[PDB]
């Protein structure tokens, strides 16, 4: 959301959400891209964000 | 190295920009 | 070895004018003494408020310093005593040095071995034999019993040093420090002057305490003798005085310097009053005041800066504040990549 | 490049204070 | 309510039982089930347990029982005989074993709770051994039966095999401690009960046979229960019980009639709620409403087992049959506890448990109030009744008939019968009951005897409480503000009243040391001190263990000491004791009070000491059962035996004091034998005074012990861990890291978990539990108990060894370091002054 | 999406109470978060070399870790204020899940160490004279003989007992899609190694 | 019979014998069987074999011990009783028991008693040792010890013993230890010239529930009020008695006329109709007091025209213009003002005057330094009593016997006490340890805070 919209410029506290949304990604991606599946733009578990 | 880590731990116990 | 650093709390405000006049007539012509003491009794005025100063001395007088340097001298005779004061000052025809004695026996013939009064801050260095220290401790505890071992509560310490490098509040050492301070305080009459424990520091070096701490002239000093707890006699560290024995010409002790917290706070407040009183002021004047203050501090300490790692951060923060003040003066919106040229 | 005065706590500690003085 | 009070008068209808077992084995949950059965308005929540006896805030947060709780409730029997039960719900943690003993002394029966899946564990063995030592009746309850069904999914034959192995192992354990053959256990004997307190299942063979007889009729439930266990099979061709299997795969009677229906009901409830549960409940006669079938699996299972099994009558009948009432169970209790013995007139009167006899209470617990400023004593009445607002005489642990100094007259205020959460005020409490006495807290410290004043003056005290294990963990405790020093002391007093094994001692340097058994025990002690007793800030030193001192060689030269009177000379030598002899003294295998002819024969037989030399034994030190022995070996023709016997007592006190305060680091002395080789006693009676002999005796003891090669002894804990079979290597690694060696690693029969038994240094056990649980990610759990003193490697008197502060020293540098710092902690001198 | 954890022994010092303790005590579990101190107390953080806390009197064998000061907070550090006591030890829930449906629900899995009923000591117990005095009536049978020992749902019903919170319930209340954190238990547990 | 022939009687040193400490063992911290080693003055676990007292006897070579409770002496290395006349004084130091003949003779004493250290002192006028800067409690306790009837009541134990107590009532601990301290103060054969209230301060802290701590220094008026109210509760059975030793000595009866003042922002007709509505009319309410609180005039806030910076003074009778029908005090509240004029009914035999200092203004607390101008010999309160009760109270003359004075700012101040020796008529001030002989005239030139008056 920070890269797409850049809404953190008008609310810095919103960064707390942004840093979380990236964090969740690291939680999900490395559980997702674990087996034969590798890194790539295919993960679609969008519930957390 | 790791042997001195234990001693260092004992001694320590007793003695603008947006960042995504 | 116990060192007591303290100061007469309100000597300036408690110099009795009649007693001061008598003491001055002792050393100077009675006309001069009367003139000085009468000059110390004038009307203090400020705006709509005015009164008459009849108890303390006025420090704005040009000769007032002399008076202080005389009055404090009397306190020395009350602290050291006539015998020890004469031993320190040497014979009247062969005056001694600042810290020296005519003979070694005179040096070792009294607990008080070093003394310096400065203006109002007295530093005293006692060396106590075990029997003498024990006797002083018992004499102090006779009228000040401490069943709860509460002597450690109010004991001031130099928190700027780490726990191992600080003074260790052992029971016997703290008792000796309290005993020494009480003995010194008993000598001075409570009306002519006074010594307060809270605004004083007593540091003892023994088997328990390897470091001798004190603070003088804005310098936080700690001597750690090479004999006991010197793993390496390093010389690369430039903020460390390497004390030497004049007789053996050998490495015996090691002095660590540090800027006192009060000096750092004074410098910070000076920079603050430079900055805040800089509204309709030229940039050159602000930079000149900053340069003068910085050069004064750095050329006064010159070694205690490097060890005081907090002073470095304070100095760079103050420099950044001054540069930000100049930049805001140039333009309200702060620059992003302002140059240092 | 910012021009900000950076603290030298741990920076430039290798050299003595007698350097570059005569 | 009133029937409960009127039931106390009859001493035959009262059972004083204590529910003891290993940590987290269901004792508290079983008491919760009993409370729910007795109290209609008290029901557990569906998710959270009830934990009725867990009244402390610490217990409800740690999840572990901390203190014993009294529960006095009326329970129906199988026939319906409403008995009165005083249950002592004791903690299962080994560190709180003392808290069991406080409840074990005032109990006539023991209910050993054993987890079905885990089986016999460390604290279980310790508790059965200890209970057998106090000559108490032992009955076993296997709790958590559902773990064989809902967790292991064992076949019913294998579940029976696991239960039989569990019961047979306790039988092989009691035989190691009980000579009486009546202490055998078998569910058909009524000794063994089965239960699952999570789902409110509680049956013995008699109770389940009673259920059968109620369902079908014309069945003798006693005779049926006589054939519901073991290798006995059932033949439906003859409808008869045969010792031989009627068919090829005939299941046993227990499997077919007891385990099979329980397995099937649990399977239907947990798997077939919607399909077959109503049908099987109609078959079993259980009717559940439509809303009661909407509950989740666990509440529904608990409800359906409550309906089918009903009351906990099997537990009641087991306790009634195999645990003596106070009236019949008083005589062994008086013999093992009363110091004057059963032969005494007061002992004979107390053996009858007469409610009209002289008042004789035995307070063993001390419970704090809400505000913590007043303590209520808790004890068993053994003779007579105690009335509210009545002056009584409260003795102490040091009281003797010759010394009325330790007894203070106090007025008994209100009296309560205590049942967990609440207390019912009463006027009088007849003999054989448990009572909370208010107003007698001041003279009581740990354990006291309450009797009547101005009468029954020939009344000694009950024996001081004897604990399973020695407390060796030591923590120094100071106030953050020295101005608040008295409050801490006050708080210290309170914890000393509240923990039976706690030992608060002020040292020479002024440090107040608290003695505890383990990390959790001391953590709870400090929580109680900080939060409810002192209510002040407290500084706690790093935990350390207590050390002892021993010798390994005979003293090189005869060590002599002469009194300041310069008329009495004692020349002594020091020798180490044989292997196991010190343990024999500690275990009270032999006492100094034994007849002297056989006392020497013991050492002549088991240790081949000379009969004359063995008869020369003076006393043990530093206590009556202390592990140090003082032996006379003076030449008969050189020292007058009659004259030497005059100062024998003074030498005994000097020996005891010197052994209690060691010269090395002011600690206990163990495994040392001091031989008196020469005595020169002043012939004048007043020149051999005790005030001169005793310090001289201590000095010569110190000199002989120092000349003999000194060694430091550190406590070694015995640690058993239950971990998955994969985690054994991790436990091995942790123990090897913490200077511990594994003695055994055996699989638990009937469970994948392995039990690893090892010995660890006590001073190296701090954080060992945390290290093991964190490294194994919580799969491995450990319980540590003090086992035995062992010589620490290294020479403790080596002056050349240099100690580096803030470094774990190597092994040869341990014994020296363990001395010096300890001396620094005691305020002693830097080194051992041998010339002193 | 569900970890096959049977009991919360996995969350020994990694649970909510332990993290509250660590935040209150200004330290941090290795896998746990870091917080700004609850109270500054910088002056009291560095106390003087008292005779009580004298290091010359302290025997060091294994350094006191942050976990030790969290496992027993009232024993290992001074001033334990706003601190929480964690659950000591839930009994190890020894649940053995079936790996093949084509196997009886009540089965002696090889994971169980064999009981191995020993016959070294002949177990003797009081049992009456066999098949001579006691006879059951013809109407007396085990309570549930018609009912089978296990159905097809017995293994799955038992495995439902040792299931995460949403899946061990028979009924419940409907939640919002917002209020269901699917990955909440992923970071509540320890980070995977490597 | 080896008793009565001990050789260690010369070993006893009465100088170090301080019994003001708590009677708990210095090693086991056990309050039972407390034994004090007379050679060193340290308490131990108790007499007996393998006991801490026995260990100290065989270690320090100290033989004679005194049992704290039984008041008997023993030799521990041999453990036999000791009976000697010369030891009686020691027991009389530990448990000073006063006979009824001696109790009534304490107010007629004019002899400077001799201690063991030679520091002559007057009984009752004994310095209370400051522990942790709590001189307010020492001053209040000295003032109450100077009261003759209260002292005579507390000098004999059976006066306040064998009274029924509630099971959870720790209030007794405040009254059973006050008697001990008071009989320590009036003991004319003390080993030490001073007395340490350290034992009673523990009971004060425990009973007050952490307030009036030893370390902090609370207000003397508040502590006096709490102590007088607690002693009243501590005496009697489970239900408090109407006439305890505090009610008949300090409590008097006062009448209050509480009239509600109407809000100023009201119409005059509306004001008078509200007055007529009985909502804003006087309501006579009787009450009882332990002390009379005297409000002081506000500081002048300005220099005088002639004598700049003149200390403010007020005559006592101007302060005592309260408690009469003529004068009124507009007591202001955040809700509404009230007109409360007082009227004394029954004057207590001992009247305590608490002068209102340490007033909390809108931003902090400040002391009113106004000097109270009062006589110390003879007054008359007949003008301060209603005509109905003037006949009942034939005596209205009070003499100052005790005076509390606070020196220094309210942030940190010392509490000095001037006590009038009833036997001799002299005035002595005692600030903790320090005792001096201030002239009776110089008593009234102090910033008085609490005073005690005797009607004779
Ligand atoms: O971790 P971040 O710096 O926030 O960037 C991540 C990261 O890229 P980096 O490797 O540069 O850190 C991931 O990549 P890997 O760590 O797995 O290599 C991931 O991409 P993949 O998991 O698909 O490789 C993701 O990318 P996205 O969320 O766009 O799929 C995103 O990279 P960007 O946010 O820079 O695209």
């Amino acid at each position: 959301v920070g890269q797409l919209t850049g809404m953190y410029r008008y609310k810095y506290k919103l960064m707390r959400q942004i840093r979380m949304c990236k964090d969740l990604k690291h939680l999900i991606y490395y559980r997702f891209n674990t087996g034969p599946v590798g890194k790539g733009p295919g993960c679609g578990f969008w519930a957390a964000g | 190295k790791d042997k001195s880590k234990e001693l260092h731990a004992i001694k320590e116990r007793y003695l603008r920009k947006f960042v995504f | 070895n116990v060192m007591l650093e303290s100061r007469f709390e309100k000597m300036y405000e408690k110099i009795d004018l009649t007693l001061l006049n008598r003491l001055l007539r002792l050393i100077v012509d009675h006309n001069i003494a009367d003139y000085m003491t009468a000059k110390n009794n004038v009307v203090i005025n400020y705006k709509d408020m005015n009164h008459t100063n009849s108890y303390g001395i006025i420090r704005g007088l040009q000769f007032a310093s002399f008076i202080v340097q005389y009055y404090g001298l009397v306190m020395d005779l009350l602290v050291l005593g006539l015998h020890r004061a004469s031993e320190m000052a040497g014979p009247p025809q062969m005056p001694n040095d600042f810290l020296s004695f005519q003979d070694i026996a005179t040096e070792a013939a009294h607990p008080i071995r070093l003394f310096c009064r400065y203006i109002d801050r007295i530093h005293i260095f006692f060396r106590f034999t075990a029997d003498e220290a024990r006797d002083l401790i018992q004499r102090y505890l006779t009228e000040h019993p401490d069943p709860n071992n509460e002597n450690i509560v109010g004991y001031n310490n130099k928190k700027c040093w780490p726990r191992d490098a600080r003074m260790r509040l052992m029971k016997h050492d703290v008792n000796l420090g309290r005993a020494v301070f009480w003995d010194i305080k008993n000598r001075l009459p409570r009306s002519v002057t006074t010594v307060q424990w809270e605004n004083s520091f007593v540091s003892v070096y023994s088997k328990d305490n390897p470091n001798l701490l004190f603070n003088m002239c804005g310098f936080e000093c700690r001597i750690l003798p090479k004999c006991r707890t010197s793993y390496e006699e390093f010389t690369h560290k430039d903020g460390v005085w390497n004390l030497q024995n004049e007789v053996t010409k050998e490495r015996t002790a090691q002095c660590f310097l540090r800027v006192d917290d009060e000096s750092m706070q004074r410098f910070h407040n000076r920079v603050r009053q430079i900055l805040m009183a800089s509204g309709s002021t030229t940039f050159t004047k602000i930079v000149n005041k900053w340069n003068t203050a910085l050069i004064g501090l750095m050329t006064y300490f010159r070694e205690a800066v490097v060890n005081t790692q907090e002073l470095l951060d304070l100095l760079v923060k103050c420099e950044n504040k001054i540069q930000t003040r100049i930049k805001i003066g140039l333009n309200s919106k702060m620059p992003s990549r302002f140059p240092p040229v | 490049p910012t021009g900000e005065v950076l603290s030298l706590v741990g920076k430039l500690e290798g050299t003595r204070m007698g350097d570059k003085a005569q | 309510m009133d029937f409960l009070a009127d039931l106390m008068d009859n001493s035959e209808l009262i059972r004083n039982v204590t529910l003891c077992g290993h940590l987290h084995h269901g004792k508290t949950c079983f008491v919760d089930c009993l409370i729910e059965q007795t109290h209609p308005e008290i029901r557990k929540r569906y998710d959270q347990d009830l934990c009725y006896t867990d009244i402390l805030f610490t217990e409800q947060e740690r999840g572990v029982g901390i203190k014993s709780t009294p529960v006095t409730v009326v329970l129906p029997d199988t026939k319906g005989k409403s008995y009165l039960f005083n249950i002592m719900d004791t903690p299962g943690h080994v560190n709180f074993s003392d808290e069991v003993t406080a409840g074990l002394r005032i109990s006539d029966g023991v209910v050993l709770f054993i987890d079905a899946a885990e089986g016999v564990m460390l604290n279980t063995e310790r508790l059965i051994k200890h209970a057998v030592q106090e000559r108490l009746a032992v009955t076993v309850c296997i709790n958590k039966i559902d773990r064989l069904i809902l967790e292991l999914k064992l076949p019913p034959t294998d579940a029976y095999y696991k239960l039989r192995h569990i019961v047979d192992e306790v039988n092989g354990l009691i035989s190691m401690y009980s000579t009486d053959e009546n202490l055998i256990l078998s569910p058909l004997l009524g000794n063994v009960c089965f239960s699952s307190s999570q789902y409110s299942i509680c049956f013995t063979l008699g109770s389940f046979a009673k259920i059968y007889a109620d369902t079908f009729g014309d069945i003798n439930y006693q005779e049926f229960a006589k054939r519901l266990w073991g290798d006995i099979y059932f033949n439906p061709k003859t409808r008869k019980f045969t010792k031989k299997a009627p068919t090829s795969s005939s299941q046993r009677s227990f499997v077919e009639f007891i385990l099979e229906p329980l397995y099937k009901i649990l399977a239907q409830v947990v798997g077939d709620v919607d399909t077959s549960l109503p049908r099987t409940l109609d078959e079993l006669g259980i009717h559940l409403t439509k809303e009661e079938l909407k509950l989740n699996i666990r509440p529904l299972l608990r409800l359906v087992c409550k309906k089918f099994f009903g009351e906990f009558t099997g537990f009641v009948d087991m306790c009634v049959q195999h645990i003596p009432s106070p009236k019949v169970g008083a005589k062994p209790k008086i013999e093992h506890t009363y110091t004057g013995g059963v032969d005494s007139d007061l002992g004979e009167a107390m053996s009858d448990c007469d409610p009209d006899g002289p008042l004789m209470c035995h307070t063993t617990k001390m419970y704090s109030t809400d505000d913590g400023v007043q303590f209520h004593a808790f004890g068993r009445v053994l003779s007579g009744t105690i009335h509210a607002g009545q002056p009584v005489k409260v003795l102490g642990e040091n009281y003797t008939l010759e010394d009325e100094e330790d007894s203070q007259i106090c007025t008994v205020g209100r009296l309560w019968i205590s049942v967990a959460r609440y207390h019912i005020e009463v006027n009088r409490v007849p003999a054989g009951n448990w009572v909370l006495i208010e107003g007698v807290d001041q003279p009581i410290v740990k354990t006291a005897t309450i009797t009547e004043p101005r009468g029954n003056e020939e009344a000694q005290i009950f024996r001081p409480l004897k604990f399973n294990t020695t407390s060796v963990i030591k923590i120094a405790v100071e106030p953050v503000n020295p101005s608040e020093l008295p409050k801490m002391l006050d708080g210290l007093r309170k914890v000393n009243k509240s923990y039976p094994s706690l030992t608060t001692k002020v040292e020479e340097s002024g440090e107040h040391v608290i003695l505890g058994t383990g990390e959790l025990y001391l953590d709870c002690v400090m929580h109680d001190l900080r939060k409810m007793y002192s209510e002040i800030d407290i500084k706690v030193a790093d935990p350390v263990v207590t050390f002892c001192e021993t010798v390994v060689e005979t003293s090189s030269l005869k060590c002599f000491a002469e009194t300041p009177n310069k008329k009495n000379k004692i020349t002594m030598i020091a020798e180490p004791l044989e292997k196991g002899l010190a343990e024999d003294i500690e275990n009270e295998v032999v006492q100094i009070t034994w007849n002297r002819k056989k006392l020497g024969e013991f050492f002549q037989t088991k240790y081949d000491w000379d009969l004359l030399a063995a008869r020369s034994i003076w006393a043990f030190g530093p206590d009556a059962t202390g592990p140090n022995i003082l032996v006379d070996d003076t030449l008969p023709s050189e020292v007058d035996k009659a004259l030497l016997g005059s100062v024998k007592d003074s030498i005994v006190q000097g020996f005891q004091w010197g052994t209690r305060e060691g010269p090395l680091c002011d600690e206990l002395i163990r495994n040392v034998k001091f031989k008196i080789l020469d005595a020169v006693v002043a012939q004048e009676p007043l020149h051999r005074g005790g005030g001169q002999i005793i310090p001289t005796a201590r000095r010569v003891v110190y000199s002989a012990f120092l000349m003999a090669t000194p060694r430091l002894m550190e406590p070694y804990y015995f640690v058993e861990v239950q971990a998955p079979a994969d985690c054994v290597s991790a436990v091995y690694t942790v123990l090897a890291r913490r200077r511990g060696h594994v003695t055994q690693d055996a699989p638990i029969p009937g469970s994948p978990l392995y039990t690893i038994k090892a010995f660890i240094p006590a001073i190296d056990s701090f954080g060992f539990e945390t290290d093991l649980r964190t490294h194994t990610q919580g799969q491995a759990f450990s319980l540590s108990v003090f086992h035995h003193w062992q010589i620490v490697p290294g020479d403790p008197l080596d002056k050349s060894i240099v100690i580096r502060p803030l470094e774990p020293q190597p092994a040869p540098h341990l014994a020296r370091e363990f001395m010096i710092k300890t001396r620094r902690r005691k305020g002693l001198s830097e080194d051992v002054s041998i010339s002193k | 999406l569900l970890t096959d954890l049977v009991d919360d022994n996995y969350f020994y010092l990694f649970d909510l109470k332990a993290f509250f303790t660590s935040k209150a005590l200004n330290m941090a579990i290795p896998g746990g978060p870091k917080f700004e101190p609850l109270v500054r107390d910088i002056n009291l953080q560095d106390e003087d070399w008292n005779e009580f806390n004298d290091i010359n009197k302290i025997i060091i064998r294994q350094p006191i870790r942050t976990e030790y000061k969290i496992a027993f907070p009232y024993l290992y550090n001074n001033l334990p204020h706003h601190v929480h006591l964690t659950w000591y030890h839930t009994p190890n829930v020894v649940f053995i899940k079936t790996e093949d449906p084509d196997l009886p629900a009540f089965y002696f899995d090889p994971l169980i160490n064999p009981i191995s009923h020993r016959h070294s000591v002949k177990s003797q117990e009081p049992l009456p004279d066999d098949d001579e005095e006691f006879e059951l009536p013809e109407f007396v049978e085990p309570f549930l003989k018609d009912t089978p020992l296990y159905t097809d749902n017995t293994a799955n019903g038992i495995a439902l007992l040792w299931a995460p919170r949403p899946f061990n319930l028979r009924s419940g209340r409907t939640r919002r899609a917002l209020d269901i954190p699917l990955v909440k238990n992923w970071y509540r547990e320890h980070c995977p190694a490597g | 019979r080896r008793s009565r022939h001990c050789p260690y009687l010369d070993t006893i040193n009465r100088s170090v014998l301080d019994f003001d400490f708590e009677k708990l063992c210095s090693i086991s911290l056990s309050h039972i069987n407390a034994y004090a080693c007379l050679v060193c003055g340290k308490y131990f676990q108790g007499r007996g074999l393998k006991s801490h007292a026995y260990i100290h006897s065989v270690q320090f070579s100290h033989h004679v011990f005194l049992n704290l409770h039984t008041l008997k002496f023993y030799c521990l290395p041999d453990n036999y009783e000791i009976i000697d006349s010369s030891l009686e004084d020691i027991t009389y130091v530990l448990k000073p028991t006063f006979t009824k003949q001696q109790i009534a003779n304490l107010d007629k004493q004019a002899k400077l008693s001799r201690a063991y250290d030679g520091t002559t002192y007057l009984p009752g006028i004994v310095g209370l040792n400051n522990i942790k800067a709590n001189d307010y409690a020492n001053a209040v306790l000295q003032a109450l010890s100077n009261v003759p009837p209260l002292r005579n009541y507390f000098l004999e134990e059976d006066n306040y013993k064998n009274i029924k107590r509630p099971p959870g009532d720790i209030m007794f601990l405040l009254v059973q230890r006050f008697g001990e301290l008071m009989r320590k103060l009036w003991n004319p054969r003390n080993f030490k010239a001073h007395v340490s209230p350290h034992e009673m301060l523990q009971a004060v802290v425990l009973c007050s529930k952490k307030t009036f701590q030893i370390t902090k220094q609370g207000d003397g008026v508040d502590f006096l009020s709490w102590f007088l109210n607690a002693l009243h509760s501590a005496l009697g059975g489970t239900k408090k008695k109407k006439k305890t030793i505090v009610t008949d000595v300090f409590q008097g009866s006062m009448r209050i006329f509480t009239k509600k003042l109407p809000h100023p922002d009201l119409p005059a007709e509306e004001k008078e109709q509200l007055l007529h509505n009985d909502e804003y009319q006087e309501t006579m309410v009787e009450s009882t007091f332990m002390y009379l609180t005297l409000d002081l005039p506000t500081a002048p806030l300005y220099k005088d025209e002639k004598e700049q910076l003149i200390i403010p003074q007020v005559p006592l009778f101007n302060i005592l213009a309260k408690f009469n029908g003529i004068t009124e005090k507009e007591y202001k509240t955040y809700k509404e003002n009230f007109l409360k004029r007082f009227q004394l009914t029954k004057l207590p035999p001992y009247l305590i005057f608490c002068i209102k200092r340490f007033t909390k203004n809108n931003f902090f607390v400040e002391k009113n330094p106004t000097i109270v101008n009062f006589p110390i010999t003879n007054v008359d309160l007949r003008e301060y009593l209603s005509e109905e009760v003037q006949a009942v109270h034939k005596n209205t003359t009070y003499d100052l016997i005790a005076n509390i004075v606070h020196d220094g700012k309210p942030s940190e101040g010392s509490y000095r006490i001037h006590v009038l020796h009833h036997g001799t008529g002299k005035w002595y001030e005692l600030q903790d340890l320090q005792v001096t002989d201030i002239l009776p005239q110089m008593i009234t030139l102090s910033e008085a805070y609490i005073q005690i008056w005797k009607r004779r």
